[PDB]
């Protein structure tokens, strides 16, 4: 017989990815590295869009120059989050 | 032949009745009965031009042109639009018939097409559906209609969201549902509490801050346990960050026996005074990681203006409570009703340097408008734009979304949409 | 009100019987009840509930009967939607099949007669699923056809829900073309607000119909967003719809690896689909001796299906032509045997090859 | 709860150099990526050099070369690093480059190697002498 017995309870809560990221699909670096053709010759950083795919700048620019397309979606790109 | 008289007057009226309407000064009548007024006219309008001129074109053309000249006035519209909405909605007890309430919805579509910035809009829209949280009190179909009809001439991206919070309530609930069978089949001795777990998501929904870490008692730390256990299976790859700012409960409490809704942090407050009697403030702020800034609202709403009820008051009765007002439990019987709540705190309790930051913003995106005139067709000068910049969440897509959006207004960078080819190419 | 709620919760409070005590309680209840109150409203899902516990069948199709009158305006249609939905799971965990479909047609009539736009169509669409669960065939197309009447655009949500009822009816039975049809009919359409489940059924069917057809481009597309959207919702339809999106992925000359991206990491460790990570593993990094060896060590798994198997031929196709193309690149007049040595196949079928190739 | 960049960066670090003890690239690797992802904001330049000491060691471990090469050879010449573990860390740059793959990168950065005066003092000099030529 405890003085207060809790009988409902409405809990909140918000589920976030795990890994957030740990590859750019262009070049199979993390998105930390140059994205290879900066690595070699040496400024780098990621690019994020709707559909919360990270990339490479350099990756997703030089595959933007032909395609209009998400490389992993495969749906239309437009730049946001940077 | 002489029509134009009766334009003029018209025209002249028009101008009289908005400039009486716009009251940027003389402020202090109730803002709901003003946008009930302003509703009004605007149906005495639509009526006037629909019964009398036979929805004449010309006649609605000018009338559109009269209404964006004396509608731009007033700034903190969009606000009162939503709230208007959300009023409407709240009690669908007066004119539960569809008709009425889509017809009063297509008036504040046609009303919202005249105007731009919907990302205030839209914002207010998250600021009031947040204080849906609590319980539904609404139709969900009407608003499942109602945002359908807008995504039809909207788009994506806000629509998606807002698509997105339909459908994470229904998996939220389906996966209860779930919950619920997963516990009738395999009976857990802890489940007996009832659990009413509604998970949100972080891409969508708003956020408020970090949130505390108020304790939880035993039992519903362990209920809440496993539950996180059993969400860790089935599908994985994402963890619960149990928030308490929001939250509906009750207590069994004392004599007959009253049943007593609290918030979260009350539930914990009466769970530390049960176990022994005679605790003062400091000792409850000791170990209950109790929030600084929101603490106010709810210290001066378990007491100081209480209702009829009288649930709990303390002996060091003040306006103000520093440090050491110690609390006593008392039984305070008083009302014989057997579900008193205490959720009149709702009512009272949503009551009461980004210069250089902004200043910086916009001078960066002015310069990355002007300067680079780069050879783009529609995307790359986007890639160029915060290339140049040096760190980033600076560039924010959005700001040049906008500013490329209203450059269209003379010469420069306003070229056909139907072939997005010449863009001054590098000069 | 005051007195209201405290006689309620007295009878509520007896919690351990029901000697028609707590029914005689609810009865006083509503008599002191003014006009149409929630608290009536659950008063009486309470004593039916309890009831329920106790038989009595005819008493309960009488005030089920009368509650449904009741429902047509009382209170916030949500309310009476949660109500329905909680009883109907409430008398479905005990069976009861014929006072179940009792229950079933007085709800259609007492809707038919009350709100039928936003009410009906919910209920007839639940009892639409419900009636294919049990496979009876034949009267559901009086079902579909009289839903199809009563709906029949600024309806995109009903539309797409008969959309997918009827395409399950006719994936039920391999029609492929009213298939095509019907999904062709759904993506007229531009507005919608669809249930988390209700598009993947759909979106499942496009993408089998393009992969079948012949186009393996829209095939990902759509095999993409149907998983997207089995993600949130479900899960018994989520490990083939990875391995149908894995293999569209083969079949469109490679291009990005399927699982590096984020939304199906962590399914990668699973039995049943480890022989698709496996097969990503060397389709990527061309890899003669692997694939053929993933392909061996799982017979089953792989060559079982009906969609698999059909497309195991235009794979193990494309590797080759890929060894050849990088293996040709530094040379310029080689032997054929030694080109069918590394390809692993005869003399007769890597001249087969090159001719393809050169044509 | 979070404690503080400093102590998160330490105990990946460690964990990361207890790894490479027991040559776990991909644990380690794993782990720098998201000591990448939380360095940007680190305020301690002593943490930032045996970052980048952690991380040259594990780009070393997983079999690049170059790269490995090219990051030693750009930490060799920290001031505040002292000079014996400078003229260590300047010893694996040019084992690191010595055994790679040949291509234009590999002659780059030897012919940089050469130039430096400091490699002339090192030990294995006559087989950096006879690769520059390319004996
Ligand atoms: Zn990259
Ligand atoms: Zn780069
Ligand atoms: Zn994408």
């Amino acid at each position: 017989k405890k003085r207060f017995e809790v009988k409902k309870w409405n809990a909140v809560a918000l589920w976030a990815w795990d890994i957030v990221v740990d590859n750019c699909a262009i070049c199979r670096n993390h998105i930390m590295d140059l994205c290879i053709e900066c690595q070699a010759n040496q400024e780098c950083t990621v690019a994020w869009g709707v559909c919360n795919h990270a990339f490479h700048f350099h990756c997703i620019s030089r595959w933007l120059k032909t395609r209009q397309v998400c490389p992993l979606d495969n749906r239309e790109w437009e730049f946001q989050k940077y | 032949n002489g029509l134009k008289t009766m334009c003029e007057c018209m025209s002249s009226y028009l101008r009289e009745q908005g400039k009486a309407l716009v009251s940027e000064e003389g402020e202090g009548k109730n803002p709901v009965d003003y946008i009930q007024g302003l509703l009004d006219l605007k149906s005495r309008f639509d009526r006037f031009l629909l019964e009398s001129f036979n929805n004449d074109r010309l006649f609605k053309q000018t009338i559109a042109g009269d209404f964006e000249y004396f509608l731009n006035l007033n700034s903190r519209s969009p606000e009162y639009l939503s709230l208007f909405i959300d009023d409407k909605l709240k009690k669908g007890v007066k004119g539960l018939t569809e008709q009425e309430v889509e017809t009063i919805l297509d008036k504040a579509m046609v009303l919202f097409r005249f105007m731009q910035e919907k990302d205030v809009f839209e914002r207010y829209y998250k600021q009031h559906l947040a204080r849906l949280l609590t319980n539904k009190s609404v139709s969900d179909d009407s608003e499942k209609n109602m945002i359908s009809k807008l995504k039809t001439e909207c788009g994506c991206q806000f629509t998606s969201k807002l698509e997105g919070m339909f459908r994470d309530m229904s998996i939220s609930n389906t996966t209860m549902d779930e919950f619920r069978q997963h516990l009738q089949a395999t009976g857990v001795s802890l489940g007996g509490v009832d659990l009413t777990v509604r998970v949100l998501t972080t891409g969508y929904w708003p956020t408020q801050s970090a949130t505390p870490k108020c304790n939880i008692p035993p039992a519903p730390r362990h209920a809440f346990e496993i539950f996180r256990r059993f969400y860790l299976a089935k599908h994985s790859g994402r963890q619960l960050t149990l928030q308490h700012h929001m939250g509906s409960a009750d207590l069994n409490a004392t004599t007959r026996k009253h049943i007593l809704q609290v918030s979260t942090f009350q539930m914990t407050i009466l769970m530390l005074f049960n176990n022994r009697e005679k605790y003062t403030f400091e000792e409850i702020q000791q170990e209950t990681d109790i929030p600084e800034r929101e603490l106010v609202r709810a210290l001066q709403s378990l007491a100081c203006g209480k209702p009829t009820q009288r649930v709990l008051t303390k002996e060091p009765k003040s306006k103000e409570i520093e440090n050491g007002h110690i609390f006593t439990v008392n039984d305070q019987f008083t009302s014989k009703l057997h579900r008193v709540k205490i959720q009149t705190v709702a009512a009272k309790q949503g009551e009461s340097k980004v210069d250089d930051d902004r200043k910086h913003e916009i001078e960066a995106a002015i310069v990355r408008i002007m300067k680079s005139r780069k050879k783009m067709q529609h995307n790359v000068l986007v890639a160029e734009v915060t290339q140049q910049l040096k760190a980033r969440f600076l560039p924010s897509p959005v700001v040049i979304k906008k500013r490329i959006e209203g450059l269209i207004e003379r010469e420069y960078l306003a070229r056909t949409p139907e072939d997005r080819k010449v863009y001054t190419y590098v000069a | 009100n005051v007195d209201l709620e405290n006689q309620y919760y007295n009878s509520k409070a007896l919690k351990e019987d029901d000697p028609k005590a707590a029914l005689s309680s609810f009865q006083k209840v509503l008599e002191l009840e003014g006009e149409k109150g929630e608290w009536g409203f659950k008063a009486l899902k309470q004593m039916i509930k309890i009831n329920f516990k106790l038989t009595n069948f005819p008493e309960m199709m009488n005030r089920y009967k009368q509650l449904l009158t009741y429902i047509r305006s009382a209170v916030t249609r949500n309310y009476s939607e949660k109500s329905i939905n909680s009883i109907l799971d409430y008398i479905s965990t005990s069976k009861q099949m014929d006072l179940l479909q009792e229950f079933y047609e007085t709800t259609l009539e007492a809707l038919k007669d009350a709100k039928n736009d936003r009410l009906w169509f919910k209920t007839n669409t639940k009892l639409g699923k419900l009636y294919l669960e049990r496979e009876e065939y034949g009267k559901l197309q009086k079902i579909l056809r009289q839903l199809h009447q009563s709906c029949q655009l600024k309806k995109g949500t009903q539309l797409l829900e008969i959309y997918a009822l009827e395409i399950q009816m006719y994936t039920a039975q391999k029609n492929n073309k009213k298939l095509k049809a019907l999904y062709e009919q759904s993506l007229h359409i531009k507005s919608a607000i669809p249930h988390p489940l209700i598009m993947g059924v759909i979106r499942e069917c496009g993408g089998k119909m393009h992969l079948r057809e012949g186009e393996f481009e829209k095939a990902h597309t759509d095999f993409f967003e149907a998983f997207k959207n089995y993600d949130e919702s479900g899960s018994p339809r989520r490990t083939t719809c990875l391995k149908y999106l894995v293999l569209a992925n083969m079949l469109m000359k490679s291009g990005i690896n399927p699982f590096d991206s984020q939304e199906a990491k962590p399914y990668k460790n699973d039995p049943e689909i480890l022989a698709m990570t496996n097969l990503v593993s060397a389709y990527q990094n061309n890899d003669i001796t692997e694939f053929e060896k993933i392909l061996k060590t799982n017979h089953s798994n792989i060559m079982d299906d009906p969609f698999i198997r059909e497309h195991i031929e235009e794979l193990l196709r494309n590797i080759r032509t890929q060894v050849l193309i990088k293996l040709i690149k530094p040379y310029t007049r080689i032997h054929i045997p030694f080109i069918s040595k590394e390809l692993n196949i005869d003399v007769a079928d890597v001249e087969s090859l090159l001719v393809q190739c050169i044509l | 709860k979070q404690y503080n960049v400093d102590y998160k960066l330490e105990t990946y670090l460690k964990i990361a150099r207890l790894y490479l003890e027991d040559d776990d690239p991909v644990q380690a690797e794993a782990y720098i990526n998201r000591a990448s992802l939380l360095q940007n904001e680190s305020t301690n330049e002593q943490l930032q050099i045996h970052y980048k000491v952690c991380y040259a060691r594990v780009l070393d471990y997983r079999r690049k070369f170059i790269e490995a090469a090219q990051r030693y050879n750009e930490l060799s010449y920290k001031t505040i690093v002292h000079e014996s573990e400078r003229l260590e860390a300047l010893k694996h740059a040019l084992h690191c480059t010595i055994l790679a793959s040949a291509g234009q990168q590999r002659s780059r950065m030897l012919a940089t190697l050469f130039k430096d005066e400091r490699c002339q003092q090192l030990a294995a000099y006559g087989i950096l002498e006879k690769m520059y030529l390319d004996r």
